[PDB]
């Protein structure tokens, strides 16, 4: 009947940027409700390890969640915000479709990637030890299960999305040890769906073909942090990370989708924020959660406004405010 | 006059027989110790008798270790004629090329949980924060950012990123910036002219030098040099694994006479250098003769023939 999103407004524009996710979504009679919380991390007995009850609470009840931008903490010890998210629902795959707005002029027209993070290991694990005086050590970690899981993700998230193809993306000719368990895990699960057409590329040979010719590339998969810097590379193939959806998928079916670009406090407040980001995970979010017809519409409508060029944000070039904007998808989704 | 030569593997030994063509072209006064491929100690030895090589492609880093090159400059910068997404971009590539994740420290903790090790010293980091600084003013460069990502590995890069703080204090005529990977790349291809020198740790070099030579027109035009405190080697600049292996009499040489060029100046032959530079910018601005991967329908002989007819022409 009707289904409750836990939705995070988070801090800056945020709260401006969810009113317009959610006015929108009433505007396309979409049946989903809101609960609102907030996650910045409470210190917990003897430190700060933790998240607000009534959030995890929330999210493992309605098991979407829509994430605004969040601040990044100044106390002392407080660790990174989507750190502790990552920990406490195990979000392990990170998505982030890229593809060129029509209406958004680019150099680069005709690119539709999706890149697939593992979200738990690799470089970004929490182990880093001083050996000696003046001489650091980080730990990059890959274990099977982990890359069997990415990898496992990438392959079903092709097959219900209609990707043709995965590449694996990998420096094992330099880190032969651990990223080569990814590629043999990779490639085991290849063999598993052959109905995907499965191939392996190096990071370095990646990032100079994405550069000059994007159109060659369908999903992408890829340990953490390949995934981190290759996800905004793309990014700036379209736009930006005002433009760009990301979700995160977790254990239990909880699934967060957000937006990645600045809490960007300068314009908060001021009805100028562009929420096309945030709504665009919204709608990977209402695809994720089945209504694909609701999901049509709104992601249709924006595309339209963008289109059209009438009703345009600061930051993508235009003069008009995020009301104006917000107002314009309402109504074009209500004609449709 | 003598310059050590390391021909490498796949295209490589096509590629510097072009430099020897043009060389003999321009009556370079340059004789190349070819060495083709235990055997590193000859070449060692012939590097401190010369101090300045020229090459192809813990496999070769071994070298890289033994003649301790630890700075690697990438020059992007677009050529005049050949177009791209991004033009009249002019950058350079600082990186740290000994440490990091590639001295092979790997090892099984349990069945299937492999760990490895990036190490990055104090030593190193200043000594390329120092590098680069010197590289910046020796060339009348405005600013340096130094690229990290000390929010996450707030130990290593964290160290990196402070020694950088630390040499920018000694250098006040040089703007400094800092910048996270993860946005430097994505920044990298919406504008990247707001960058001007760029300085990291091995692994974000390895990505920046690749992903900023796809904005200048690719691995066949893109040179590259690695500088010790005595030695320099002139190579190219995008060295990702499919650089340039793939196939024959179709390679780009315009990626290492421009580093030949690079090489020449750097011998304070300069008139050579600067000769050579102008024939290959000149060439690809006509637009005649272009190799495939520049769009052209050009055999890699037919590019280094006209270079050569054109590098003639100027000497009479
Ligand atoms: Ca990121």
């Amino acid at each position: 009947g009707v289904q409750t999103v836990t939705l995070i407004p988070g801090d800056g524009i945020g709260p401006e940027i969810s009113a317009a996710v959610m006015k929108i979504f009433d505007a396309a009679k979409a049946p989903i409700q809101w609960e609102e919380r907030n996650v910045t991390a409470i210190q917990g007995p003897g430190g700060k390890w933790m998240i607000p009850s009534e959030a995890k609470e929330s999210m493992d009840k309605n098991k979407m969640g829509l994430k605004g931008p969040l601040k990044t903490p100044i106390a002392a010890g407080h660790p990174s915000m989507n750190l502790l998210l990552r920990k406490t629902f195990d979000l392990y795959a990170n998505v982030r479709p890229c593809v060129s707005i029509e209406g958004y002029k680019t150099p680069y027209t005709d690119v539709n990637i999706v890149t697939i993070r593992e979200n738990t290991e690799g470089e970004y694990s929490g182990i880093e030890h001083v050996i000696v005086d003046g001489v650091v050590q980080s730990i990059k970690l890959i274990t099977e299960g982990a890359s069997k899981r990415i990898a496992e993700f990438a392959f079903e998230y092709a097959r219900n999305n209609h990707r043709s193809n995965v590449t694996a993306v990998h420096k094992a000719n330099i880190m032969r040890m651990s990223d080569g368990l990814f590629l043999q895990k990779c490639r085991e699960v290849a063999e598993s769906c052959k109905d995907i057409k499965f191939n392996e590329m190096y990071l370095d040979t990646v990032c100079l073909n994405m550069v000059q010719d994007p159109s060659q590339f369908d999903v992408l998969v890829m340990p953490n942090l390949y995934g981190d810097i290759l996800s905004d590379l793309c990014a700036g193939l379209i736009g930006g990370l005002g433009v760009t959806p990301s979700g995160n998928i977790g254990a239990n079916g909880v699934a967060i989708f957000e937006s990645v670009h600045g809490t960007a406090p300068d314009i908060a407040g001021k009805d100028m924020a562009n929420p096309t980001a945030l709504l665009l995970s919204a709608v990977m979010m209402l695809r994720h959660m089945g209504l694909f017809d609701h999901a049509a519409r709104i992601e249709a409508a924006c595309f339209a406004t963008i289109k059209d060029g009438k009703s345009l944000t600061k930051d993508l070039g235009g003069n008009a405010k995020c009301s104006d904007f917000t107002e314009e998808i309402c109504r074009r989704v209500k004609d449709l | 006059f003598p310059v050590t030569m390391l021909p490498g593997d796949g295209v490589g030994p096509e590629l510097m027989h072009a430099v020897k063509e043009v060389f003999k072209a321009a009556a370079v006064p340059v004789e190349f110790q070819e060495h083709h491929l235990e055997k590193l100690e000859q070449v060692l030895s012939s590097m401190k008798e010369n101090k300045v090589a020229i090459i192809g492609k813990s496999y070769d880093m071994r070298l890289r270790r033994k003649l301790d090159l630890f700075a690697n400059v990438v020059h992007v910068k677009s050529l005049p004629g050949y177009m791209t997404r991004h033009n009249n971009l002019d950058l350079v590539i600082i990186r740290e090329q000994t440490e990091g994740e590639y001295s092979s420290l790997e090892h099984e903790s349990a069945r299937g949980v492999i760990e490895c090790l990036k190490i990055v010293t104090r030593a190193k980091s200043q000594r390329i924060a120092k590098f680069a600084f010197d590289y910046a003013t020796k060339k009348g460069r405005g600013k340096v950012t130094a690229v990290h990502k000390a929010n996450i590995m707030k130990l290593g890069d964290g160290l990196f990123l402070q020694c950088c703080e630390e040499v920018a204090e000694l250098y006040p005529k040089i703007k400094f910036e800092t910048m996270i990977i993860d946005n430097c790349c994505m920044q990298l291809v919406q504008n990247p002219y707001q960058f001007d020198v760029l300085v990291m740790p091995n692994l974000y070099g390895n990505i920046i030098d690749n992903l900023a030579a796809g904005l200048v027109g690719g691995a066949g035009v893109v040179p590259g040099e690695s500088y010790s405190a005595e030695y320099a080697v002139f190579e190219t600049g995008a060295r990702h694994p499919f650089a340039q292996a793939v196939g024959r009499n179709i390679a780009n040489p315009t990626a290492m006479l421009l580093s030949a060029s690079n090489m020449l100046r750097h011998l304070n032959l300069e008139y050579h250098s600067s000769m050579i530079a102008d024939a290959v910018k000149k060439v690809i601005k006509v637009g005649k003769v272009r190799t495939s991967d520049m769009g052209g329908y050009a055999t890699c002989h037919d590019f280094t023939e006209e270079i050569c007819r054109r590098v003639k022409d100027l000497d009479e």
